[PDB]
């Protein structure tokens, strides 16, 4: 199984400086270039984070 | 950028053949013109930059026309196939959010209710300035559109002489035949469209004398003629599958057939998109995948696996879509992030992969 399908992991949500957003497992560390924001939770629980939040798909640098 | 490209070769040689379709033949200059003319009516009827038109034509001759038209006027393609049932054309025109559908008079019928519709059958001059990450296309697979910028097309034309062939089935919505009729337009080739049916060893073998060097071909025929006849496959440099990977045997009779052509299959789908070389493995031939100046084997801890060590492959690059329109959570969990790029992505193929010990990335 994939760490990202799994469903009894426990996740965090990433962003990156083009605010797009990312899954990311708890135990593994944060990639350089990209920040925490939704601590660790569900993988629902985190797809509703991103469901809610990422609401532009486009890179930010083309405004 | 394909359209700065062929740009180029309507100016070097604007009577050279761009597009071979049945009874349609197009010169680059044709091509353009034709293009910018459409080009001209979807900026009146209102398309702007970003905005996202629906293209669903029978013939490839138009559909290229229309293709070059949408990128004049700085939108985005969304190829649907007229094949599709009005629920599946119906919501890829609402998911995309496309106001106009670009058709023919054969397809015109398959235009939803409520979608303004140009026909290509039936003078402005604008100056766009566009940006590598423009959305080119939005391709969907209930169906998911993939958003493909600019950047992520020219990375995979990113060699082949002007006055080449390249035989090619008809384009289909399909990921790859969708972004192949580009390939010989850049290099100042020329596309030469097969006749509806299975490619045979004598059209392969009349087509090569045409002056085809290279074949775009569905695993089916590629395995019917390399079973009918392996040498019917000589004279092309470059002989290239699409779909599901040929077996192995067939691509082993071809290659003793003609050991100089170079094999390759097409697996990527259009949100990543990887070219994959055939060639001797070292216990055989097998699948190879260039790792590039990027591709990782991770397990599923998500660290790097040891050579021979079978692992997902994740595949980084600029060839990567944006995601997925509408689908922000599925993009999060298949466009992670990639450790070893700061502020970047890499996307789970979702397929095995293995290194050898040469180094030479292996699919599995």
């Amino acid at each position: 199984t994939n760490p990202f399908d799994n469903e009894d992991g426990s996740f965090l949500v990433l962003v990156n400086g083009e605010g797009q957003h990312s899954l990311w497992p708890a135990f593994a560390e944060v990639p350089d270039g990209w920040t925490g924001v939704h601590g660790p939770a569900s993988r629902q629980d985190c797809l509703g984070y991103v469901e809610q939040n990422w609401t532009d798909l486009r890179p930010k640098s083309l405004i | 950028m394909v359209l700065e490209l062929f740009a180029r070769h309507v100016d070097r040689t604007p009577d050279a053949v761009a597009v071979v379709d049945g009874d349609r033949v197009l010169t680059y200059r044709q091509l353009d013109e034709l293009a910018g003319r459409l080009s001209g009516r979807l900026i009146s009827r209102g398309v702007r930059r970003g905005d996202r038109v629906a293209v669903m034509m029978d013939r490839s001759a138009d559909l290229l026309v229309a293709l070059l038209a949408v990128w004049k006027a700085g939108a985005a393609y969304v190829p649907v196939d007229a094949a599709y049932p009005a629920r599946r054309v119906a919501f890829m025109v609402a998911d995309s959010g496309a106001s106009l559908m670009v058709c023919s008079v054969a397809t015109r019928d398959g235009v939803p209710e409520g979608i303004e519709s140009i026909v290509v059958d039936a003078c402005d001059a604008s100056a766009v300035t566009v940006r590598p990450g423009d959305l080119a296309y939005v391709m969907y697979t209930t169906p998911k559109g993939v958003a493909v910028p600019h950047r992520s097309l020219a990375e995979l034309v990113g060699a082949m002489e002007p006055g080449e062939a390249v035989l090619m089935h008809a384009p289909y919505a399909f990921d790859a035949s969708m972004f192949e009729i580009w390939v010989p337009l850049v290099w100042g080739a020329r596309v030469v469209i097969a006749g509806p049916g299975p490619v045979d060893a004598r059209r392969l073998r009349e087509a090569v004398a045409a002056g085809v060097t290279r074949a775009y071909l569905t695993a089916g025929s590629f395995r019917a003629v390399a079973e009918e006849s392996p040498e019917s496959f000589a004279g092309l440099r470059e002989v290239q599958t699409g779909g599901d990977l040929v077996p192995a045997h067939a691509v082993e009779r071809v290659r003793e057939a003609c050991p100089r052509a170079r094999i390759r299959h097409l697996y990527g789908p259009t949100e990543a998109t990887v070219w994959a070389t055939w060639h001797l493995l070292e216990p055989v031939m097998g699948p190879v995948l260039p790792i590039g100046r990027r591709a990782h084997v991770l397990d599923e801890s998500l660290r790097p696996v040891g050579p021979g060590v079978v692992g997902e492959l994740y595949l980084s690059g600029a060839g990567l879509a944006d995601g997925y329109l509408n689908r922000a959570g599925l993009t999060a969990e298949r466009f992670v992030a990639d450790p070893s790029a700061p502020g970047k992505r890499m996307y789970r193929t979702g397929d095995l992969a293995q290194w050898t010990a040469d180094g030479e990335l292996l699919f599995a």
